[PDB]
RNA sequence: GAAGCUAUUAAAAU
RNA sequence: GUGAUUUUAAUAGCUUC
């Protein structure tokens, strides 16, 4: 069944990696305080990412939504790191204004770090 | 001096809305139910005098002293009924007074429409005819009188705004509910019996009929609420009349409540809202659908679960998620889920410390979403309005569609051989039709159309019962692993498993007695699985973007091995309603018309279609399906194993994680096309919404009208049978049955379908009609059907306009007549001239595309259009010049063309 | 017939475009999608040549 | 020639 | 990256009348 074999090396590694990569500590604060240790899946990520990926389509959204180098979200703070557009290209934070966003190629995706 | 009579005490001016004395004559709607007469319908109210109010500025308001003339009798028993009661707040102010002698009973401070109008508008909705509807929504300050001077304001598609138009009306029925509650515990309290009725209560909320009021002695008086909450149900969510328990107290004027985000039970809270609004309807409310009884009491439960669960807040659902060890190492995996429909559902093999995990572990655990969930990073997504959980990548993935391939020497031969020449009836109109970077996203979105939709729960439990009667012809039931028949064995596994082989790596690397384990685990554990959402790249006449669902190749296993039994007996019975599996070759269109035709009386022919069906699909007729799918397993399973596997259908199919561009998304609800059931249960979904159409034209006519005494009596048994009995009547159900199948001949297949249909009886509204089928979807489906992509046809020479994008002639063949089912001369030419891969451009390797092309058009020959027959004979001219330069005879004989259709003898 | 023709030329260009891959640029991929569907989806040749035009600018662009 | 089975490629339908 | 199900044709094999 080398096949077999194959396909259970494969999905063990997977596993394992993203146990690796899991935030043991807010993740364990979070669980056990649950009443039966039993928690919703949509909450995890919510409060344990250390990272948040926001797409805004247009700059009335951006302005809405990431307005500054900073912005509240989930009650929590996050500082922005590095805004990318639609074409994998870097985008400055001084680029995106009104006069010049009909010149980015929309939407820009903004990644950030948890305070 | 009728005027000051009426004027009384409480001294106000009174406008005479008729000629004074004179009862005024209205057409309102009301639930009937005599010896002589029942339904809800609309009928003439002529013993009432009405006497609206004036104020300080001498304009009309909201307010009208209805004045009614009876006997002396119920003048003294409706004047002791309102004495014990009086004490009631939601009760209105009478005055009883007699004079020229004749006794009048004037109800004071009522309202023009009542809540019976504000439900026979909303349920019978016919634009051009919303008269009512209109003068409600302008008179309760729900819009003003130019919003409908906009075209299409009325329905959900093109007009989202009239949500908030509508939902404006919430508080209002609201209130009217808690008066309500109120005048059924004062009725117990008082000692009085009596039924509820909903034109009975005005729109303001008090109650002003006990002509039918019986009274006997204190502390055990029953109010009969059956038909006025079951048919107000569906109007709880259209309003979205429970938004007001979502903020602080009850009142609108203060925050939302701000619930523990760690809370996922709300047991308590959804009896505590059972119990304030609906305190006397009398049959066992289970909050968790795991405590009922049968799929019966399954979907009755449902029904109330997805009104309470508009009011909690929408991170408390999907999977439940617990941390387990595997040899000392912690591992978070899903341990339960909680449903909008079902509540909360707890896996049964559970074990916290384990090792060595085996195939069928690593499996379930790799299918699992809980991990991937927890891995990803926080996402937050404004291109759409869907939930977001989490980007899985670290940046976002934009699909593509290319054009289209142009076949260059087809197109050449065919303009050489006479053909595209300005002024012709055959012009290309079908195409591939490119998409930039946002078509996924932009596709993934109109899941905005999918609404929580409450239905009518005494007529749904009818459908269910006279639906499962078109399925008595089958064989359904378990089979095991080595039973199953898997068509394409190399398509995709879905998420994850589409990363280390096709479905035949899973299907080898898993024996029978693997997969006999894994099917048995289904029946005790809920496991959810990611579905991937797929651009399809096809032809088509429209520039609208295709997608599809690929499920998971763990669901599809179980799928496949719980109902392939049934589907197999399904796909195999011939000349049954749903035709899936019967050929249009060989007469097989022949003899499906003269089954469809069969032997109605006034036969005239009828099409409708479905206006986004995948996409706003209830969550409450999906359940239903998959249940009436589910009921052939009396034998091979017990109630928590088919319970358990309705649980795992819901969490794989109906609403779980989707990915779409490396992110998951939450999929509100409808009908994941590429489940292992889609066409058959779509196929449930259309007869049911036919039954229903069905049930409504006949319940919605005059009884005093119906000359014949055998449908009288049926319309009355058929009231009986939705309102007043709880248990089912197999007999009447048989009847009703044989009367649709006389007078409504069907042919389903998926959502597509052709109706042969008794005239007489539609014209007296005995049978559904067009308008009905679109007040049914308006209500049910949220959608709108307009008129203009339903047909009818008079004449049975001519076949149906139109059957699974095919058309009917009627041709003679050797020495009779018969159909044939031709195709669009638009499509059978762009499929020639366009392709999808640069390998199919040479045709002197790919005859065979032709060949089937050329089958697919034999019929236009026979066309009275000389342009129609001249595609046929291209299409034969290439095939011979290709077979003719490559180096048999067959493919450019028309013989082997004919005989396509021919009879096989 | 003036028309197929034009509909059929737009769709070769486009081929020619995704071949040259400036899908690079959504930009550019986006107005050539929007484009050749409104080319595909014209009833009248008057604007349909227009478009077209339009399109081959692009490609004539490089 | 006849019927059935298997694999490979292709076409149409919801 | 490319789903579910149904029908049909071509090609090449394997039993059979
Ligand atoms: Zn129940
Ligand atoms: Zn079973």
């Amino acid at each position: 069944e080398d096949k077999r074999a194959k396909v259970t090396s494969a999905m063990q590694t997977m596993l394992f990696t993203m146990l690796r990569k899991l935030d043991n500590d807010a993740l364990n604060n979070i669980i056990n305080n649950a009443r039966d240790g039993c928690v919703p899946l949509n909450i995890i990520p919510l409060t344990t990412a250390a990272k948040l990926m926001v797409v805004i389509p247009d700059y009335n959204t951006y302005k809405n939504t990431c307005d500054g180098t900073t912005f509240t979200y989930a009650s929590a703070l996050w500082e922005i790191q590095q805004v990318v557009d639609a074409d994998s290209k870097i985008v400055q934070l001084s680029e995106i204004s009104m006069d010049n966003s009909p010149n980015l190629a929309w939407p820009l995706i903004v990644t950030a770090l948890r305070a | 001096s009728f005027l000051n009579r009426v004027c009384g005490v409480s001294a106000a001016r009174l406008t005479p809305c008729g000629t004074g004395t004179s009862t005024d004559v209205v057409y309102r709607a009301f639930d009937i139910y005599n010896d002589k007469v029942a339904g809800f319908a609309k009928f003439l109210k002529t013993n009432c005098c009405r006497f609206q109010e004036k104020d300080e500025d001498d304009n009309l308001i909201d307010s009208y002293f209805v004045v009614k003339r009876h006997t002396f009798s119920n003048y003294q028993h409706e004047e002791t009924i309102y004495n014990l009661l009086k004490d009631c707040p939601a009760v209105a102010k009478h005055d009883f007074f007699k004079f020229r002698m004749v006794p009048h009973i004037s109800r004071q401070r009522l309202t023009k429409y009542t809540m019976a109008d504000l439900v026979y508008a909303l349920r019978h909705f016919d634009e051009g005819n919303c008269d009512t509807l209109k003068e409600i929504l302008v008179t309760y300050n729900c819009c003003d009188d130019d919003y409908f001077n906009k075209k299409d304001w009325y329905d959900f598609v093109e007009n989202p705004d009239i949500l908030r138009v509508y939902a404006n009306l919430g508080e209002r029925v609201r209130q009217a509910l808690l008066k309500t509650v109120q005048f059924c515990d004062a009725m117990r309290n008082a000692g009085i019996v009596g039924v509820l009725t909903l034109d009975n209560q005005d729109l303001n909320g008090n109650w002003y009929d006990f002509g039918d009021f019986i009274q006997t002695t204190p502390g055990s008086g029953v109010p009969v609420v059956d038909s006025y909450y079951s048919l107000l149900m569906p109007i709880l969510t259209l309003t979205r009349a429970l938004t007001a328990e979502s903020h602080v107290d009850t009142d609108l004027t203060k925050p939302y409540i701000k619930w523990d985000l760690l809370k996922y039970d709300f047991t308590e809270e959804r009896l505590k809202l059972f119990d304030r609004y609906f305190k006397y309807w009398d049959q066992t409310y289970h909050p968790n659908c795991v405590n009922c009884l049968d799929d019966r009491c399954i979907l009755h439960c449902a029904n109330f679960n997805v009104l309470f669960s508009t009011v909690f807040p929408p991170t408390s659902f999907g999977p439940l998620v617990r941390k387990i060890f595997v040899d000392g190492v912690p591992f978070v995996v899903s341990t339960g889920y909680h449903f909008r429909e079902l509540g909360v559902v707890h896996n049964q093999d559970v074990n916290l410390h384990s090792s060595r995990l085996s195939f069928k572990e690593l499996l379930v655990y790799a299918a699992d979403p809980a991990m991937h969930a927890a891995s990803g990073n926080l996402l937050l997504d404004k291109r759409t309005t869907c939930f977001s959980v989490a980007a899985l990548t670290n940046n976002v993935a934009f699909q593509t569609v290319k054009p289209g391939n142009f076949n260059k020497d087809f197109y050449d031969f065919a303009v050489s051989k006479g053909f595209f020449k300005e002024g012709s009836s055959v012009e290309l109109k079908h195409f591939f039709f490119a998409q930039d970077g946002n078509a996924a996203i932009s596709d993934y979105d109109y899941y905005r159309y999918n609404l929580p939709t409450m239905c009518d729960i005494r007529q749904l439990l009818f459908v269910v019962e006279v639906v499962d009667k078109y399925f008595d012809c089958y064989d359904g039931g378990c089979i095991n692993a080595n039973q199953v028949i898997v068509n394409n064995l190399d398509k995709s596994a879905g998420f994850p498993f589409n990363k280390w082989g096709k479905a035949r790596l899973y299907y080898d690397s898993m024996s029978y007695e693997d997969q006999d384990a894994l099917f048995a685990y289904t029946k005790r554990n809920v496991i959810p699985t990611i579905t991937q959402m797929n651009l399809k790249y096809a032809i088509s006449a429209k520039n609208r973007a295709r997608t599809v669902a690929g499920v998971s190749i763990c669901s599809t296993m179980t799928n496949r091995q719980f109902h392939q039994k049934l589907l197999k007996s399904i796909a195999a019975t011939r000349g049954a309603t749903v035709v899936i599996g019967t050929s249009k070759f060989y007469g097989g269109w022949h003899n499906m018309l003269k089954t469809v035709y069969s032997d109605v009386e006034n036969p005239h022919l009828m099409g409708w279609d479905y206006p986004k069906c995948d996409r706003a699909m209830p969550n409450m007729l999906r359940i239903m399906a998959s249940l009436v799918l589910a009921r052939k397993h009396t034998t091979c399973c017990s109630l928590s194993h088919r319970f358990y596997r309705l649980a795992n259908e819901c969490a794989q199919v109906l609403s779980e994680m989707v990915m779409c561009g490396g992110s998951l998304y939450v999929k509100p609800g409808g009908t994941s096309s590429g489940d292992a059931t889609t066409a058959y249960a779509n196929s449930v979904f259309n007869i049911c919404q036919a039954v229903t159409a069905n049930v409504n034209a006949l319940l919605s006519t005059d009884g005093n009208k119906i000359a014949d005494k055998y449908v009288r009596n049926l319309q009355h048994r058929l009231y009986e049978c939705l309102y007043r009995n709880r248990d089912v009547d197999t007999d009447f159900v048989n009847e009703f049955y044989a009367y649709l199948r006389k007078h409504f001949s069907m042919m389903i297949l998926a959502d597509d379908a052709v109706v042969c249909f008794n005239s007489t009886y539609a014209s007296q509204g005995l049978v559904a009609s067009i308008k009905n089928f679109k007040s049914v979807l308006y209500y049910q489906n949220n959608v709108f059907m307009s008129e203009a992509k339903c047909w009818t046809e008079t004449d049975l020479t001519k076949g149906p306009h139109e059957f699974c994008s095919q058309h009917t002639m009627l041709v003679k063949q050797g020495d009779d007549y018969v159909y044939l089912p031709y195709p669009d001369p638009s499509r059978i030419l762009g499929a020639g001239c366009f392709v999808d891969d640069i390998v199919k451009t040479d045709g002197t390797l790919m005859i065979e595309r032709f060949v089937s092309l050329a089958i697919d058009a034999y019929p236009l020959t026979k066309h009275p259009n000389q342009e129609y027959a001249d595609v046929f004979h291209l299409y034969l001219q290439y095939i011979r010049k290709l077979h003719d330069e490559l180096t048999t005879s067959r493919y450019w004989e028309p013989e082997f063309y004919e005989a396509m259709y021919t009879p096989h003898t | 017939s003036k028309m197929s023709d034009v509909k059929c030329t737009s769709v070769v260009l486009l081929s020619v475009l995704q071949q040259l891959r400036v899908e690079s640029s959504s930009k550019l991929w986006a107005q050539c999608v929007q484009l050749h569907n409104d080319i595909l989806l014209a009833k009248d040749t008057t604007e349909a040549f227009e478009k077209m035009v339009s399109l081959l600018s692009v490609l004539l662009s490089m």
